[PDB]
């Protein structure tokens, strides 16, 4: 026939960006699953790194293609919300872009294509909630088993017996009820050299990163303490311009000492008037943080001093402790302090780490800082990343209760149900429900390809078994075939599959809505 | 010298190139001729974008290396001073004489004969327009003012100003009467100060009888108005071209203040020197002190207690407009200050203009002065710039209407009358001048055809229509319609052009056309 | 080589291409972003890591550097919509580009000066604004509750102002000076009279338009069934400046005799005053007794020293116009008033006009104790009348959803019915650009524009048409049942800005290349 010719071709420019976006998904496709293939990336600086993690690949890939950069932001939101599945959410996006290529060949405008994915994503989640097995946070046996399976993918396995309740008990105290999203940044994992894996202390109140004063007069312990956060630094006057101290006479020596000791004491006097037992000084290597004369002055006033506080923890300690930052001593008062029953310095082996308990504040809530110890540096590192993934899986259960059987089980059944529910629709949208169901099968198909199993054979075995049973069968690399993932202890929380579909519909939308690009400076 | 990058054309390729060079430049402003002409987007070398249809602004912004097109720029400088409305019309008319001259050069006519042919033809066209022109003041006195009120309306009819145009029509009539006397019948542009600022509206523009000279009154405690001071004559102002400072030698200077003891000595020393110089103002009896240089802090303290407002940082040209309006004098030094040299005015006050925070000041007279200051405002920077140039052209038309009571009806009726008159006299004068007069009449047809093209009508069919109405019926003035009107016959619509203004346009067209023909040689060097 | 520093004048036809193809290409960038379902665009810089994505039309146009000098003018035109209102700037740029699409079709098919086509848009835009007025509805309903909200806000504005002495009386004056207008809220319909020797709380409101400085000496103090004429002339001591002109006469009496002859020619214009069938005349200057005596015999009443501003406010309430010349008798637009009464208040002579033709207006006479009380009362009152009247023009809406856009199309087609010979295509193309607005909304929504607009036009063409664009079901549905309405001020602003946008671009015959930076 004769239809709209579209002399100008803004869509053909978008189709070029789709092919460029699908090329990124093809590279990440080989990295899906624990058996996925590694990728070699050479940075411009010359560093040679390798890993199968899709979050680390897309971060160091340095994509200059603007549409393909959206896959990096989705992987960032995938790790920030669910914490797992950053590789599968990118592959699912490429399938919807590939299915949209067939829709554009039929003369379908991308607006309906993007709008139909909204109803397709909302329906796929509702179907997923029907098959999801509801679990509650009051059961501590299910949370330990869910965290133990996430720790079995790392070098540390037999020592996870004490690591599993650590992540469970830490969240149950901060979960309360109906809290929706719980930020894992409130959980601080402290890495210290020395000790062993079996040595761990929760210390739900808070934990600092620094030692105490090693000079003369350091209390190293305080009882009934008030902890402030001082961004200022107590030092004799040191202007940023050129300065020099020249003493040619005995009168000149006393003149410099009296001006410095009085300036330091006047700051110490204002601190005692506010009843400040413990002080946290921001670390500055440029100038002096706390002078040795100030250490002797604050020791006579019975004020505990902890200096050299890391600048990264200044934002964290201002939140969990419920205190406020102090720029100047003139604005430094008691109202910005905390409340602490006991502040002491406890050294397991060689660490000499300071812990504080009993914040006792209404605005400050149980912000927990966990200490992780180990012999080698590679221990506390991999342990921190392994427990971080365990906190992400538990975070999924707190915001959205229930779990599903992983291994591509929900992707097959939802694709079969949307194919049958597509008859209830009519018009252009009805054909999109069929292509949307076929696009959900790329995740289980890739898992069978990266594991060495036959692509076409394993996928048909899932459609055959999922007809009679419900969510009882999936792909497992341990049995090298299709088996029960619930008996094999493979458990994927529902929020991961929910966020992966939600971010995929939003990513493909932000792609197809771009009809052109122009240089803008 | 510098044979490379050097071009020369004499007697062969110059005569053909000079006509085509001026034709391409004049063809730019042909579409902009008339009130219906189309605007252009101009970009200054600094990056400012302006839009105007005025031929003077377009030609003035042109910086070009074309040797023939520079002659169009040299005449345009004299067109704004003499008339100002002969910008686009003369250049098109001068190029029309060049196109007819090129046709005569191909026939073997000597170029000086073409120059003398257009000169003798221009003299005959003046005598024909002198017989057919009409008088204004002989018709009525108020009808003369009606032409002045509608003179600015024609220039403002193509702009947004046409809504409030009745305000600027009265400002042009009252300004010319004051600065021009019926004896010399000349309006000096240097005696009319053109000043405008952005903001407000176009209806807030006021006509001031004297210099404005915006000032903040120095120290804020000084009063905003100047009183007559208990029956004194007018308001005496001081014009000082020398700064007000404590006396110091030319050698050392280097004044160091060690402590408060030396600070009080220098403060009382400079204050006592200020008391000697202020007495010359008190002996002369000047109410306000206007100086060319800034003032000190202690200088404003003594002027505040004496009720003597201070005005500092006044330009040299700004002081010239002060002595002309107030009938004052320029006093070089302080010892020569006298009451006879003080400018006398009615009063000095600070008048707030709209919502503008500048809060300028007004110095009035109430008596006829030798100079005025036109104050224009507008809601846009372009509207202010367009209203200043339109008012300038309106003041020049009034100058020609009073200088010569005889006028002609424009809009194409004048050029067609000139063509039919010269074409009839072309057959009466035999010889070589016969073709010189016919080519001159054909060049005069370019203006009404260009106006016919710029009006969206057939230039050939309309030109024959104006010639048919002025012959078969009777000899009169019926022009082409530049702006949409009721009908033809501009004489009925009261469209008037000054006879001395149109006479000055046709003389500058033939004057430049000769100078173009009088130069057959072009020599330019290279760029080092 | 002209101008300087890589600045030259572009070719004539290339100037129209830069003003059209160059401007439409810039307009097509934000054209796909019109509406909530519109497209998006990426904006990339040289560093490429600073880039961003946004759907804002004002952000895309201003951020992208435009080397086209015609495109720089389009950006400055879009700034008018941002400063005046600040909403719907994208729709203004799109509609301004659609007018360029039709203007390019009118030129290329003509190649005649566009200035005539500009006159075709001015006559077509007037018919488009008239269709928006006939279909204009209001959420202003329950004005009685709005009257209670107007009197409370007026008292809030009077705070910190010297008018705070009595809040109830002054807020009642402003209440009756707005709701009783039933028309234009401009301050030119409200005359402020400032007098001395009285109290602020003693001020009253008079619906009649009040002047001062009573007219005439022997003229009567009352005029019944008045016909108002506006003219500017000097009938008292003409030939203002005679100094400098050479005078050759036998006696000085010939100088005054010439002035009598100059005023004798004015008698013909005096006769033209009586030919208008008017009993009342208004002049800005004064009039001598002899031409005023001729006014008494002919039945003409002379009004002197009316200035101009105060005259223009009188011609609007009486339905007249201002003209300084007489072209021909019985051709003019005249105003009228039923009763003219000469009164006196504050020890000053005043004039009272009552019964104006279609008169809707009021006059507030304030009694102050000094000039400071009078000046601060007039400025603070206008600030209250401006804010309270701002809610009258806004919240007044029209039927939206593409309806009013097509209602203007058939209204311009009605203007295309009775039209001049060469102005038919210029007006008809304006209706084509109005029909491209629903075409773009259907393309960005992902639907078929040719099927919807053709069924939308044929339905709205003849009769009984409430229909508009329905983007939810992808068909033509009734907007009144769905409740889709859009502001009347938005419709008036976009059409007026697009009309002015076409004036700026079409009046430019040739475009000089801008200086590259």
């Amino acid at each position: 026939n004769a239809t709209f010719k579209n002399k100008e071709k803004p869509q053909e420019v978008r189709k070029a960006n789709i092919i460029a976006a699908r090329s990124v998904a093809d590279a990440i496709r080989t990295s899906l699953g624990p058996k996925g293939m590694d990728k070699m990336i050479k940075t411009s600086r010359g560093e040679i790194i390798i890993s199968n993690d899709g979050h680390t690949i897309l971060k160091q890939m340095a994509i200059l293609h603007p549409v393909a950069r959206m896959l990096v932001e989705v992987s960032a939101a995938q790790d920030s919300e669910a914490g797992d599945g950053t590789t599968s959410v990118v592959i699912l996006t490429g399938a919807l872009l590939g299915a949209a290529e067939r829709l554009l060949n039929k003369g379908i405008h991308p607006t309906i294509i993007a709008d139909s994915f909204q109803s397709a994503a909302k329906r796929s989640v509702d179907i997923l909630l029907e098959m999801c097995h509801k679990v509650s946070l009051s059961d501590r046996e299910q949370l330990v088993r869910a965290a133990s399976t996430s720790l079995s993918s790392k070098i540390v396995s037999q020592y996870s017996s004490f690591l599993a309740p650590l992540a469970v008990d830490s969240v149950l105290k901060i979960s309360d009820e109906n809290s929706k999203n719980v930020d894992l940044n409130d959980i601080r994992l402290v890495k210290k050299v020395g000790g062993t894996i079996d040595d761990t202390e929760m210390i739900d109140g808070v934990v600092l990163t620094q030692t105490a004063i090693k000079s003369a007069g350091g209390p190293t312990r305080k009882e009934k303490a008030k902890i402030g956060l001082i961004q200022f630094q107590i030092s004799p006057p040191k202007p940023d311009t050129e300065n020099n101290i020249i003493v040619n006479d005995y009168r000149q020596m006393d003149k410099i000492l009296k001006e410095e000791r009085a300036y330091l004491l006047n700051i110490c006097k204002k601190i005692k008037k506010a009843k400040c037992n413990v002080l946290l000084i921001q670390k500055s290597i440029l100038r002096d943080a706390v002078n040795d004369l100030a250490l002797h002055f604050l020791s006579k006033l019975n004020i505990m001093v902890v200096k050299d506080i890391e600048r990264e923890e200044i934002e964290f300690l201002s939140k969990g402790l419920g205190c406020k930052p102090i720029a100047d001593i003139e604005l430094f008062t008691e109202d910005r302090l905390g409340s602490a029953d006991l502040v002491e310095e406890i050294d397991s082996d060689g660490s000499k780490i300071v812990r504080v308990t009993g914040i006792r504040n209404n605005n400050a809530r149980p912000t927990v800082s966990v200490v992780i110890r180990g012999a080698n540096n590679m221990i506390i590192d991999e342990t921190e990343r392994s427990l971080h993934d365990a906190l992400c899986v538990i975070r999924c259960l707190v915001k959205e209760r229930g779990l599903i059987a992983g291994g591509g089980a929900p992707e097959i059944e939802i694709s079969r149900r949307l194919s049958k529910e597509a008859r209830s629709m009519e018009g252009v949208q009805a054909f999109i429900w069929q292509e949307f169901a076929s696009a959900l099968e790329v995740i289980p198909t890739t898992l069978a390809e990266n594991a060495g199993l036959n692509s076409i054979k394993v996928v048909t075995e899932l459609r055959s078994k999922h007809e009679n049973g419900e969510l009882n069968d999936g792909i497992s690399v341990r049995r090298s075939g299709t088996t029960n993932t619930y008996e094999e202890h493979i458990l994927q929380p529902v929020l991961v599959s929910t966020s992966a579909i939600t971010l995929a519909s939003e990513c493909v939308k932000s792609i197809l809505r771009i009809d052109d690009i122009a240089f803008s400076r | 010298k510098d044979q490379g990058n050097k071009k020369r054309q004499h007697g062969l390729e110059a005569k053909k190139s000079h006509i085509l060079a001026a034709r391409s430049v004049a063809s730019i402003i042909k579409t902009s001729l008339g009130p219906r002409g189309l605007d252009k987007i101009l970009i200054s070398p600094d990056g400012e974008i302006t839009i105007t249809n005025d031929g003077a602004t377009i030609l003035s912004q042109m910086e070009l290396d074309n040797e023939i097109a520079k002659l169009l720029v040299q005449l345009s400088k004299s067109q704004d001073d003499e008339i100002g409305d002969g910008t686009t019309g003369v250049v098109v008319l001068a190029s029309a004489l060049l196109d007819q001259a090129l046709e005569l050069i191909q026939k073997g006519i000597h170029p000086i004969k073409i120059a003398n042919g257009f000169d003798e033809a221009a003299k005959l066209a003046i005598s024909k327009l002198e017989e057919t022109c009409d008088d204004i003041s002989a018709s009525n006195d108020e009808l003369f003012r009606d032409f002045l009120l509608r003179a600015a309306k024609t220039s403002l009819g193509s702009k947004i100003v046409s809504k409030d145009h009745d305000r600027f029509a009265e400002m042009a009539v009252e300004a010319v009467i004051n600065v021009m006397d019926k004896d010399r019948k000349d309006v000096d542009f240097d005696l009319i100060k053109m000043q405008g600022r952005v903001g407000g509206s176009i209806s807030d523009s006021k006509l001031i009888n004297g210099v404005i000279l915006d000032k903040d009154f120095s120290h804020p405690q000084m009063p905003k108005c100047v009183l007559p001071k208990e029956g004194s004559d007018g308001v005496k102002l001081a014009i000082l071209t020398c700064p007000f400072e404590p006396p110091k030698p030319k050698t050392k200077h280097k004044l160091d203040i060690s402590s408060v003891e030396e600070y009080q000595k220098l403060q009382t020393y400079e204050q006592d020197k200020f008391k000697e110089m202020i007495d010359d103002v008190k002996k002369a009896g000047a109410d306000v002190v206007i100086c060319q240089w800034g003032f000190d802090d202690e200088a404003n303290h003594l002027l505040l207690q004496n009720d003597l407002p201070a005005v500092r940082w006044v330009g040299g040209q700004e002081l010239e407009h002060i002595a002309i309006s107030t009938n004052g004098r320029i006093v070089p030094r302080f010892q020569d200050l006298s009451k006879d040299k003080l400018g006398t005015c009615s009063r000095i006050y600070e008048q707030e203009f709209g919502t503008t925070k500048d809060r300028m000041l007004i110095i009035e007279q109430s008596k006829e002065t030798k100079t005025v200051t036109c104050f224009v405002r507008g809601s846009n920077k372009m509207i202010v710039d367009e209203a200043e140039r339109a008012l300038h052209d309106s003041l020049c038309v009034v100058r020609n209407l009073v200088k010569d009571s005889r006028v002609v009806y424009g809009g194409g009726a004048a050029e067609v009358t000139m063509s039919l008159a010269v074409s009839e006299e072309a057959d009466k004068q035999r010889g070589i001048d016969q073709y010189a007069f016919r080519g001159f009449a054909q060049a005069l047809d370019t203006i009404p055809m260009t106006l016919a093209e710029n009006s969206g009508l057939d230039p050939i069919g309309t030109l024959s229509t104006l010639k048919s109405k002025q012959l078969k019926e009777k000899i009169s003035n019926i022009g082409v319609d530049c702006l949409g009107y009721g009908s033809n016959d501009m004489k009925e619509l009261f469209v008037v052009d000054p006879f001395i203004g149109k006479k000055q346009q046709i003389l500058l067209a033939t004057q430049l056309c000769r100078m173009i023909l009088k130069i057959d040689n072009v020599i330019i060097s290279g760029k080092d | 080589q002209i101008f300087g520093d890589q600045v030259t004048e572009e070719r004539a036809e290339n100037a129209r291409l830069s003003a059209f193809v160059g401007a439409i290409a810039v307009g097509d960038l934000v054209k796909s972003t019109l509406g909530p379902k519109g497209m998006d665009k990426l904006l990339q810089s040289a560093s490429s890591n600073t880039c961003m994505v946004t759907n804002d039309g004002a952000t895309i146009l201003k951020s992208i550097p435009l080397d086209n000098p015609a495109a720089k003018v389009l950006v400055n035109i879009s700034k008018v919509q941002d400063d005046e209102v600040g909403d719907g700037t994208t729709s203004v740029t799109v509609l301004s580009a659609e007018l360029l699409r039709e203007a390019e079709k009118l030129i290329d098919q003509s190649k005649i000066h566009p200035q005539t086509i500009i006159e075709g848009y001015r006559l077509a835009s007037a018919a488009a604004l008239d269709a928006l007025t006939k279909a204009a509805v209001d959420n202003s309903h329950d004005k009685t509750m709005f009257r209670e909200d107007l009197i409370h806000i007026a008292k809030t504005t009077l705070s910190s102002k010297i008018l705070s002495q009595d809040k109830d009386h002054f807020a009642e004056l402003a209440t009756n000076a707005i709701l009783r207008l039933k028309g234009s809220t401009n301050l030119e319909h409200i005359q402020i009279i400032k007098i001395l020797g009285g109290k602020l709380s003693d001020s009253f409101l008079d619906e009649g338009f009040i002047l001062a400085k009573k007219f005439g000496n022997n003229q009567p103090k009352r005029i019944e069934n008045a016909k108002i004429l506006i003219a500017n002339t000097t009938l008292d001591t003409d030939k203002v400046k005679i100094f400098g002109t050479k005078f050759k006469v036998d006696s000085t009496a010939k100088l005054a005799q010439l002035e009598k002859a100059e005023r004798e020619k004015m008698k013909n214009k005096i006769a033209k005053i009586s030919k208008f069938g008017i009993n009342t005349f208004i002049n800005r200057q004064l009039i001598y007794d002899y031409p005023e005596q001729l006014f008494t015999d002919l039945g003409i009443n002379s009004i002197e020293h009316a200035d101009f501003e105060g005259v223009e406010r009188l011609a609007l309430v009486t339905g007249g116009e201002v003209v300084s010349t007489f072209d021909e008798p019985s051709k003019c637009k005249l105003g009228e008033c039923d009763v003219i009464e000469e009164i006196m208040l504050g020890e000053q002579p005043f004039l009272k006009f009552s019964g104006c033709k279609a008169g809707e207006a009021c006059t507030i006479v304030l009694r102050g104790a000094t000039d400071q009380t009078l000046d601060e009362a007039e400025r603070s009152l206008h600030d209250a009348l401006s804010v309270l009247s701002q809610t009258t023009k806004e919240t007044r809406t029209v039927l939206g959803g593409g309806c009013a856009e097509m209602v203007m199309s058939k209204a311009v087609d009605t203007e295309a019915q009775n039209i001049d010979g060469k102005k038919s295509l210029a007006v008809e193309a304006f209706a084509r650009a109005l029909r491209q607005l629903p075409t773009i909304l259907a393309d960005n929504a992902g639907f078929d524009s040719s099927e919807l607009v053709s069924k939308l036009r044929s339905s709205i063409y003849n009769g009984i048409s409430t229909s508009g664009l329905d983007l939810n079901n992808g068909t033509i549905a009734d907007m009144r049942q769905l409740g889709i309405v859009e502001s009347y001020k938005l419709k008036r602003a976009v059409v007026s800005s697009a009309s002015e946008a076409a004036e700026v671009l079409l009046r430019v015959d040739n475009i000089i290349r801008a200086r590259p930076r």
